[PDB]
């Protein structure tokens, strides 16, 4: 009664954003190792139940229209919705190939009140990206 | 080793 | 009725304002760990058991390796933003 309800006839989908490459107006070099990371979410996800989609080197529109599309679609028979996002980033904002989205712009699609077939249900967003330039230089 |  | 901003978790791979950290050979370090804590407990474990997992794994058992000495020797530890009204079991 504690848990959240897992009874459905799948676990979810899950989204993985694997964004290596980027136009040289933005000035960001290439992520190496992302290809790593994307097909290593892939084995994990799926295992857990997940039916993952990987997408590769989103612009922002088509991130943006990934999550609303995902968004959009029918829940019902779904327990939870994933979403990995990798790429380059800065406090608050995401990096898409041709430019930034804020990160709240492209989560507010899965509101309760913008995706009734996930309410109640677990939204989850997993996000590898600066947050800022600060550096955590550490302590024994 | 780099930043994101 | 319920909050439209509830249900929602954020695993972000550092805190606010911090770098995060990738390895061009072996990926990013969030990534890693995260994916060695699910093969081993991604189905008898609670989401945050696994996430604070993470956590420490991140904290621990990576430090940067690096050209500069303004970017050498340093840590990292993610940051978990929980929503969530119930506990997740996989």
């Amino acid at each position: 009664t504690y848990q959240y309800n897992m009874n459905f006839e799948k676990l979810g989908k899950c989204i993985i954003i694997n964004n290596k490459n980027f136009d040289k107006v933005t000035g960001m070099g290439v992520r190496n190792g992302t290809d790593k990371d994307a097909e290593a979410l892939f084995k994990c996800f799926r295992s857990l139940g997940f039916d993952v989609i990987v997408y590769n080197d989103c612009s922002c529109a088509k991130m943006q229209d990934l999550l609303k599309k995902a968004s959009e679609e029918d829940h019902t028979n779904a327990a939870c919705f994933a979403c990995i996002l990798l790429s380059h980033g800065e406090e608050n904002v995401i990096y898409g190939k041709d430019g930034v989205t804020p990160i709240k712009d492209l989560t507010a699609h899965f509101r309760g009140d913008r995706c009734k077939t996930l309410l109640e249900k677990p939204k989850l967003f997993f996000i590898q990206a600066c947050r800022g330039t600060e550096l955590d230089d550490g302590i024994q | 080793d780099e930043v994101x | 009725k319920i909050p439209v901003e509830a249900d929602f978790l954020f695993a972000y791979s550092t805190v606010p304002g911090y770098y995060s950290w990738r390895s061009p050979g072996r990926g990013s370090w969030f990534v890693q760990a995260l994916c060695s804590i699910l093969e081993e407990h991604g189905k008898d474990l609670e989401i945050m058991q696994i996430l604070t997992r993470v956590n420490d794994r991140v904290a621990r058992h990576f430090e940067s390796q690096s050209d500069d000495p303004h970017f050498h020797e340093k840590k990292q530890i993610p940051c978990v933003v929980s929503m969530l009204t119930k506990e997740l079991y996989f």
